């Protein structure tokens, strides 16, 4: 328990300014979210 | 395409040994006796009967075998002491065990049959 | 007045071939539908629509006008097609029959030997023994153009060919289902027999003289009053005239069968009104 | 203990959602049934991809564990199973194994490159999910309330994770291979570190026990699927709950929750015969991935984000693309 209290924590601002950073950044290459060419699709 | 017709006849031999797998398993009775796993097969008058002794990875069974010492709704219990129930005081005497056991399973079939028609 | 009866009978046409192919649609679009019983009740539906595409066109054309307006030889064609098709749908009814026997009789037969093989033979008897009374007694016995062309559509009235047609074809066949219906019954009633109980019992020996009440209804009020016909006047020859009126009245009772065995064999049972919602 | 208790209210400052009011929405995502997987002759419990993105591998309760060719709808191999009782399946980063495990409380290691090449035994309890660390190092959680790292060398348990105090059953590996997430039936999920056997983390937010979990392809972040007919996205810096997906309509529990390649797309499946896709960033109901006749069990997204194969219980395997 105290171990678990011990750790250092980040406010939830800049948690949350990481997951948007890596979300917009590998935005243009997530296959699922931008729809991709008939050309790509492999099935 | 000669290595996509090799991997079609792959294909096709692993499909015919799941078809053979298939028939084999559809003619088998499961149970559980529920009064490491173990695992018990064994034929009665051209009936093969697969036990197995011990939630949801039982769902398909035919009945529960539950013994008293003196998926529920879609399941049939054959109780012994040692949805319709069936109930008889065990006799290790003589395999009258077994011959109950075979006549509640060939109900459960005949009253199962009788309702696909809609006639019950 | 031609109008009147060409809509009322088109409509019956209509109903007919929509109705038995949303039954072999809904079979072929469910995995939940495609057991060796389904396959039999499609089956049915099959011949059933071959009826009301290929037979009932022709013969409405023939009530309307009054008259056969086409060759002798469309004459022969539609007759054996006639005769084959109606056939097979009552030897079909009788097969579903046979099936349903041997689940609540032989338990063992039902689980070790059951096979979708099976549908394909009791179908291939049903369209064998069509065969039969239809395509061998038409070509070899054919009279050599020496006939009337306008109301010449008419079956033999030849007294071996009335037995012979009659009998292999309507006779035989419910004498057969009436044997093997009165058997479940009795195997039914029994099971069900061995204060609430009592109540759970009247209503579970109530719904077994419906269901076996509205399949033989279904199947004799349609066919015997046109077999019982087909029977008596080839024999009565003189003093047995029969009106038009109740004379056509019989032909479309027995051709209703088409139209109402969807109804029954298949938009009764629950599993079937369950595809059609999923998939509409 | 009284420490944790205040640092959560200290450190929660403005509410994600909050944060995200400004991003646009992702629209509408409409996937199609592009394959479809067949032979299997009962329920399938479990299903992984290979790192190619292009070989599966499928278990099922006929004993079965088959390798199929997602592309040609080939059956590679069909491994017959000691045990007809499996709950897991595994294919290695290499691709020269796989690893099954289920009621029998071994777990069936299988050389491809078939029989089985090792067994593994010590677990007192049905093996829920196991997970390749790398090719000679596997890690796996058992119905016994602990999981456990296996030296397959020798064929022992390495290290043994115990604190759960219910049965742990989904078991997430993080991206560097350092760190993984257990989830059990205390509504609780706890991180630990494969290098010393000495519980990192542990989150409790759900309300029912955790069926599925599966980390943020960034590493920093979990999210995990309950029988609370919720999901919740929690942060391992953060060390505290920031989103919940949860919507009205759904009343039945999560078998299996996936991020995309870019984790912005949370696909769950559900209890409803449904598929329902989630906008990770806005909790938004993006889509829904209807078409399985039985219940989802297991749900993968191939290494590259190209295609997401859905396994269930009607002994189907669909790829959606
Ligand atoms: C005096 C005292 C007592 C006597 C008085 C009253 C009591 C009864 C008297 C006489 C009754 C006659 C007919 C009764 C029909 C009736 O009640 O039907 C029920 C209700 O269905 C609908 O409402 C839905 C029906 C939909 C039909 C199809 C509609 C579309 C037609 C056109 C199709 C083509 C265009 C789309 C359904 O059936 P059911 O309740 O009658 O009971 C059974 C039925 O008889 C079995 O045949 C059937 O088995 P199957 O052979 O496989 O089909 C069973 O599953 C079950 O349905
Ligand atoms: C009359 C001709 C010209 C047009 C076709 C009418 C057809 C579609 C109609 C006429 C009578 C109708 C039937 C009358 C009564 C019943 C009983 C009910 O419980 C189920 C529907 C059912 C079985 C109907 C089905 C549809 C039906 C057969
Ligand atoms: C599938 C359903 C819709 C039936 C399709 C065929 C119907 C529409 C056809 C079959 C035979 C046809 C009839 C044949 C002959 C005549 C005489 C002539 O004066 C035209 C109208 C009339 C009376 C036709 C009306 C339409 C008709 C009844
Ligand atoms: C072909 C068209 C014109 C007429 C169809 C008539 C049908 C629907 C009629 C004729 C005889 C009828 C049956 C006669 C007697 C009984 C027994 C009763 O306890 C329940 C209803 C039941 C089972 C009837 C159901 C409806 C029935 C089958
Ligand atoms: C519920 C189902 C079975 C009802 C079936 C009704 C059938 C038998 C009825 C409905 C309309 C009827 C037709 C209406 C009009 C005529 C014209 C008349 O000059 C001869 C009979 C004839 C051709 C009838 C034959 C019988 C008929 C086709
Ligand atoms: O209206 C017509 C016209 C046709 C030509 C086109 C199609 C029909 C010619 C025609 O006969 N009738 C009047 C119907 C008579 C009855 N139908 C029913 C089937 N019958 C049968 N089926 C099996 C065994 C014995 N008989 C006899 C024929």
């Amino acid at each position: 328990l105290k171990m678990e209290a011990n750790i250092d924590r980040i406010k939830v601002s800049k948690a949350a300014a990481d997951l948007m950073a890596y979300c917009e950044a590998h935005a243009k290459e997530d296959p699922l979210l931008t729809p991709v060419p008939a050309s790509e699709n492999p099935f | 395409s000669s290595e996509e017709k090799e991997a079609a006849r792959r294909s096709r031999r692993i499909d015919r040994h799941l078809r053979s797998e298939s028939q084999r398993q559809r003619r088998e009775i499961k149970l559980l006796l529920l009064g490491g796993i173990v695992e018990n097969k064994f034929t009665f008058k051209e009936l093969t009967f697969k036990m197995v002794d011990v939630i949801h990875c039982f769902e398909g069974v035919t009945a529960i075998i539950f013994c008293v010492e003196l998926w529920f709704i879609n399941t049939s219990l054959i109780l012994f002491l040692n949805k319709e129930i069936y109930s008889h005081f065990t006799c290790a005497t003589d395999t009258s065990n077994i011959q109950f056991v075979f006549d509640a399973v060939t109900d459960v079939i005949i009253q199962n049959n009788l309702k696909y028609i809609g006639l019950c | 007045y031609q109008v009147i009866t060409s809509l009322l009978l088109g409509t019956l046409i209509f109903c007919a071939v929509l109705g038995n192919a949303c039954v072999v649609a809904a079979i072929a679009l469910e995995r939940s539908l495609q057991n060796v019983a389904n396959y039999l009740i499609g089956s049915l539906a099959v011949t059933d629509l071959m009826v009301s595409v290929l037979v009932l066109p022709m013969a409405a054309l023939y009530q309307v006008l009054n008259k056969w307006t086409l060759g002798q030889v469309t004459c022969d064609l539609f007759i054996a097609l006639d005769v084959l098709c109606c056939t097979s749908s009552i030897w079909h009814l009788c097969a579903i029959a046979l099936d349903r026997y041997w689940a609540i009789t032989d338990p063992i037969d039902y689980v070790n030997k059951r096979t979708p093989r099976r549908a394909a033979a009791l179908i291939s008897l049903t369209w064998l023994i069509g065969f039969l009374i239809s395509i061998p007694p038409m070509l070899g016995w054919r009279t050599p153009e020496d006939r009337s062309d306008p109301d010449a559509c008419t079956i033999s009235k030849d007294h071996g060919y009335t037995i012979y047609s009659t009998f292999g074809a309507f006779y035989i066949p419910l004498l057969l289902m009436l044997v093997l219906y009165g058997r479940i019954f009795r195997a039914a009633r029994f099971r069900i027999r061995k204060e609430a109980k009592r109540k759970m019992a009247l209503a579970r020996e109530r719904k077994t003289v419906k269901t076996l009440g509205i399949i033989m209804g279904t199947f004799i009020l349609c066919w015997l009053p046109f077999f019982i016909v087909a029977l008596v006047l080839p024999f009565c020859e003189s003093s047995c005239h029969m009106p038009t009126l109740l004379g056509a009245i019989i032909n479309w009772l027995g051709y209703s069968n088409s139209l109402l065995n969807p109804v029954i064999y298949a938009y009764f049972n629950k599993d079937f009104q369950n595809a059609f919602k999923k998939i509409i | 203990k009284n420490q944790i208790r205040d640092a959560r209210k200290a450190c929660a400052d403005a509410t994600l959602s909050q944060i995200t009011n400004n991003i646009d929405p992702v629209g509408r995502i409409q996937m199609r049934t592009r394959r479809t997987l067949r032979g299997h002759l009962a329920k399938i419990y479990a299903m992984h991809w290979g790192t190619d993105s292009r070989l599966l591998v499928s278990a099922s309760q006929d004993g079965k564990l088959i390798i199929w060719d997602s592309y040609t709808t080939n059956k590679v191999h069909a491994i017959p199973l000691r045990s007809s009782w499996v709950m897991t399946c595994a294919y290695a980063p290499s691709g020269n194994y796989v690893a099954c495990g289920g009621l029998d409380n071994i777990c069936s290691i299988y050389n491809l490159k078939v029989r089985v090449s090792r067994e593994l035994a010590g677990h007192t309890g049905y093996l829920s999910c196991c997970r390749f660390l790398d090719d000679n190092q596997i890690v796996t959680s058992s119905g016994d309330t602990t999981c456990a790292l296996w030296d397959i060398e020798t064929g022992q348990q390495t290290t043994t994770f115990t604190g759960h105090t219910g049965d742990v059953m989904s078991l997430s590996l993080a991206p560097d291979t350092r760190l993984f997430v257990s989830g059990a039936c205390d509504a609780s999920a706890k991180l630990w570190d494969v290098r010393e056997g000495m519980c990192r983390q542990t989150f409790t937010g759900h309300e029912s026990d955790i069926n599925a979990i599966c980390f943020f392809p960034n590493g920093n972040a979990f999210a995990t699927g309950s029988d609370d007919a919720t999901c919740r996205l929690f942060d391992l810096r953060a060390d505290q709950e920031l989103m919940t997906y949860s919507h009205d309509n759904i009343i039945c529990g999560i078998t299996s929750v996936s991020f995309s390649k870019s984790g912005r797309l949370l696909l769950a499946g559900y209890d409803d015969f449904n598929c329902n896709v989630w906008d990770a960033l806005k909790a938004d109901r993006a889509g829904v991935l209807a078409g399985h006749d039985n219940r989802v069990s297991c749900l993968g997204v191939t290494d590259d984000g190209m295609a997401v194969a859905t396994g269930s219980w009607d002994s189907f395997l669909k790829i959606w693309n």
